[PDB]
């Protein structure tokens, strides 16, 4: 009862006036919808008979002591060893509904093919879900995995046949957006801004990798009701090796292919195969340090037919560059100097500006789904650095985030 | 078709401009880093024995330690050619093929067939027992396979355990191993020829030598059942101590620090 | 072990000879696969939480003593009673594949939106698949069912609130096929025959209902490798009312809307609502007791590209003319003797001869998928008799029997 | 747009052009057919009472009987206005909407509002108890509700289940019934109106005839526990045996049949 009462007594203190409907989105807010929402679900999707039992599961549990919710998920197949861990919660804290918590222990496979290897994951964390009154969100993590790469199957690398072994990265984030955007799938003149930077191992946050990256983003949108919304997009990205303990000069071992960017694919840089632009190796995409991209776009309303359903055009010419980072300064297996570090990445940005960095462009038809956005783009990828893999056919994009 | 331009492929990471681009043929072992500049031999015998075959075949090479993930097969021991393109590399080669990449592997009488199932089927499993079971031996496969893994007591307890129980079932037997190293002591005592029948040690040396240096390194610790180091100076009279040592006067004729 | 060697035996009795094809193919039709096919399968959609348990399950048993196969379904969903005993049984009888019997317990809500209401089956049958070796199918049946009528929630008819009681229907089938077709789903060269005709209620086979309905097919194709494939179709149809007890002459109860054909809709005469060419009462679609059918058909294959992936075109006229049995003779409450009910259908038959019966006609695009067969047409209706709801646009046409 | 011609809609079945074409509007009833051509009163009360209503109102009708499924609510006695256009009908009407298509449904004292409620309340259940739950009149109801809803034994258990469970749980109370029937004929016998204070009778006492009428025909059997034909005419002086008589002659006054 208090839960509902002391968001009840700042309105009841109080011609006439309404302030009640912030009331009304402080209710909606707690995913507990005045009716009801649901309570616990469930499924066992149980196959059975032979070397495979499948063992699918599934929970939902919408409240336990009023407001806290959980879930759990499995497939002890019997080929995979599990993912028999994939459990959450949920709960306010000590008042209101935005300032929410959590725990979850992944486990997983995220199988790669782009690089011919696999992950498993088997981490825990903890985030802490503000959302500010405004709109802007915010958030926290703490990570600790153990992401093992163990799927080197075909002819690989002689590259991703050095990272084989095992880290730990305990990671902690730090999420933001503030979105203005009219349509969350459709940008038509709304905006976007976000920030997702995390410092992975130093001090007292432990393990073995040690670094600190710093992705950033940017949109926007712009009708000249004419829905040709002149479009945008932005992006950049740091990955910055640290010491170990407490300091900010002496060793520093540099990326591994667990930690680093790689940008291509039809949900990021339209025109190249899921992934491409990067410091490839042979047929293997290894990721680069820094990075950069971009976008143009137009989404053309149909014409002679009027700001109908979400159904538009689409003209794109995007762009990318995701160098790596060299030395080749000081030339003791794996350890640069903070001096020198900084002098490899103060120079490996260079190479960003330098350089038509690439440029894909095309045409496609986007359905602006209420959940999702579909593309089916036809692209042409006209710059290129040497082996990047581009694309020319009808380039498929399904998701939530694009440019 | 269309694409416009050529622009110089982006000069891979500092990682691997660092670690395998090399000039020799770099072979992946079991080693800790202090050794990989020294080139001195592995701690696992399964890779010391291809390790000590290249080196007795003259082939010059770096040792480098990886994690027996990073293999095409399961087993680790495989050989990488050097890097002739700075963007593309050859194939690798597993550890059936490193002697084709004459005396070696050659046919022996059925005579030196049988007695290296024995070495290969009755000391493996001492071994294992004697490092991956006896709860004495759990400070030294501490500083081998998990220590330099990943250095996170919480992972570290993970990997100690998946050892220990994938190598349990694989394998008391301490005695089967006391009658063997005396076996293959009257085999050398009847060759007259400073090796298992041949002027020039072939694979039998090699498979042989790969258990009785490691079993004299990492296991000669004296606090019953008298440890492996002891059983393999003493059996008979010390003929596979010697051995070695006339051993490691063709593959490593220039590095001191056996003998414990 | 007796089950194949029964079958090698007349194999090993016997320049070279192969002789053993055949006896691959009878060990292939066991549905048991010399690897193997599977063991039991399983299932449980179990949603939970609320006034509805939904209580999904199924269930598969591949063997029992060697060739025996069962099955389960059932959604005890909180809201309709339950489907509860979707289950199945079959086996091969003394000694090969091919005389298969079968029982089964079905319980269903067979919905029927063209005609406004619902079906309660709660029945249960006897299978005797023999197949002869020539490909020639046969079967029977036993299916004594319940046929409860329950869904009159809209204003529906005077017609459908004449018929919500129950009903037994004992009924006795005889199947029937010859297929010659090239390919089940795009008949381009092959063949097709069949006939379904069940004696439904009389002598020993009690129950309420007394009819024997008679259900014929035809098709045809023919190539004139241009894939021209000219087309064909035909069908036929009577249900002629019986007496109750042992005999041919005496009472006759006319026909109910549970055993009247319905000829109409994507899957049967395209051109037309789901249920259309009846004898219409209002927008409720009362069935017909004799009617016939047609088809002419042209499936042009895509020109300039050659008898490339399934697709091909369309170019179809379909037909047909349900009418109802009337008496308008010798003028008890329903009881027509021998000589009045044989003297409405030969005149009821007449009413098909006259009169063009209607005409659809249109385009289409057709994807022989190996287990299904889409359609996706556009008809435009020519002729009609008034009040038999054509259609023109789209006609979505799925399915596995088409004309 | 394009269909080119129109050819006379096709002729409803034979069925329905026998049963539900009629003339006159054909009122829906719980009825066996042989009382069907004689438009002779239903067997369940809640029916016959709409019955006894439209024939006081002097509107004519055939009665014919259904199966409680086809209704456009749940409950039955709905009746349905004649066919003017062959293959199209007009909509049916509930049971609350027959006296609109004057004194019989008027506002009465609140006293006449209250022993309303113990007929229905009260009367009701004694009829069902009496009917749908005593063993000895398990033949009657066979006869009535099940022997021609489908005519086959396996299935008649169902239904014959069906009904007794689920009029069990909507209702010892022979008692109740008892009194109940010494009270309305206290309330007949002080108002020397022929009828219960109106010169023409109106809803009450036709909804009192349904059930005084019924218990009289269908349970008058005599083998305690007297069954309820004779506390009808035994309660009071019998005013509510004459009650009947004396309604009976004024909604059929042509009908001889009644008096078991």
């Amino acid at each position: 009862r208090s839960l509902l009462d002391q968001i009840f007594k700042p309105v009841l203190e109080d011609q006439v006036l309404d302030r009640v409907g912030a009331a009304t989105k402080k209710l909606a807010r707690f995913d507990i919808f005045v009716k009801e929402k649901s309570r616990l679900v469930f499924s066992a999707g149980t196959d059975f008979g032979n070397a495979e039992g499948s063992a699918y599961t599934n929970a939902v549990v919408r409240n336990i002591f009023g407001g806290a919710e959980t879930l759990t998920v499995n497939a002890s197949t019997g080929t995979r060893t599990r993912s028999a861990y994939n459990a959450t919660f949920s709960t306010p804290i000590n008042g209101n509904p935005d300032l929410r918590l959590s725990v979850e222990a992944l486990r997983s496979a995220t199988q790669k093919p782009w690089a011919s290897h696999e992950e498993h994951l088997t981490g825990a964390n903890l985030r802490l879900a503000w959302l500010t009154e405004k709109g802007d969100t915010h958030a926290l993590a703490y990570s600790s995995v153990w992401r093992q790469l163990t799927g080197l199957a075909p002819t690989a690398s002689p590259t991703v046949r050095a990272d084989a072994g095992d880290s730990l990265k305990s990671s902690l984030t730090h999420t933001f957006t503030r979105d203005r955007r009219d349509n969350p799938m459709l940008p038509q003149s709304g905006y976007l801004f976000r920030s997702v930077s995390e410092l992975a191992g130093w001090g007292p946050l432990n393990g073995d990798v040690s670094f600190a990256k710093t992705e950033v983003e940017a949109s926007g949108a712009l009708p000249v009701k004419s829905g040709v919304s002149v479009g945008g997009g932005l992006r950049l990205g740091v990955l910055y090796p640290l010491p170990l303990g407490y300091s900010l000069t002496g060793a520093a071992q540099p990326s591994r292919i667990n930690d680093r960017f790689q940008l291509g694919g039809p949900n990021d840089v339209r025109g190249f195969k899921i992934g491409g632009l990067g410091p490839h190796d042979g047929v293997d995409a290894v990721g680069g340090d820094v990075f950069a991209a971009g976008s143009v776009n137009a989404l053309l309303p149909l014409p002679r037919t009027g700001p109908d359903s979400p159904l538009r055009l689409q003209l794109y010419a995007n762009a990318g560059r995701l160098v790596a980072l060299n030395s080749k300064g000081t030339d003791e297996g794996l350890a640069m100097d903070s001096a020198a570090v900084f002098k490899g990445v103060k120079s490996a940005v260079g190479k960003l500006t330098n350089g038509i960095p690439s440029l894909a462009a095309g045409v496609g038809l986007v359905y602006a789904h209420p959940v999702a956005r579909f593309e089916l783009n036809f692209s042409l990828p006209l710059v290129l650095r040497r082996g990047e893999e581009g694309r020319k056919g009808l380039q498929v994009g399904v998701g939530i985030s694009f440019l | 078709y269309f694409p416009l331009r050529i622009y110089e492929p982006n000069e891979l990471p500092e990682r691997s401009q660092q670690l395998t681009s090399g000039d020799l043929p770099t072979l992946y072992v079991f080693s800790t880093d202090s050794d990989a500049r020294l080139g001195l031999p592995s701690f696992n015998p399964g890779c010391l024995k291809w390790q000590t075959l290249l080196r007795l075949a003259n082939l010059d090479f770096r040792i480098l330690p990886s994690t027996n993930h990073s293999s095409p097969t399961g087993s680790l021991p495989f050989l990488l050619p050097p890097r002739t393109s700075p963007t593309a590399s050859p194939a690798p080669i597993p550890a059936s093929g490193l002697l084709s990449f004459g005396h070696l592997d050659a046919d022996l009488p059925p005579r030196a067939q049988a007695y290296l199932a024995l070495i290969t089927h009755s000391l493996r499993n001492a071994w294992l027992c004697a490092l991956y079971l006896d709860p004495t031996h759990d400070a030294l496969l501490r500083r081998l396979y998990v220590d330099p893994a990943s250095s996170s007591r919480a992972v570290r307890a993970a990997l100690l355990h998946q050892l220990r129980r994938a190598a349990a079932e694989q394998v008391a037997v301490y005695r089967s191993a006391r009658d063997a190293l005396d076996a293959l002591a009257s085999l050398l005592r009847e060759s007259e020829t400073a090796w298992f029948g041949t002027e020039r040690p072939g694979s039998f040396d090699a498979a042989l030598f790969s258990y009785t240096h490691l079993m004299v390194e990492y296991m000669s610790e004296e606090t019953g059942r008298v440890s492996l180091g002891r059983m393999v100076k003493e059996a008979g009279n010390g003929e596979l101590a010697e051995h070695r040592e006339r051993m490691l006067g063709v593959a490593w004729p220039e590095w001191d620090g056996y003998r414990r």
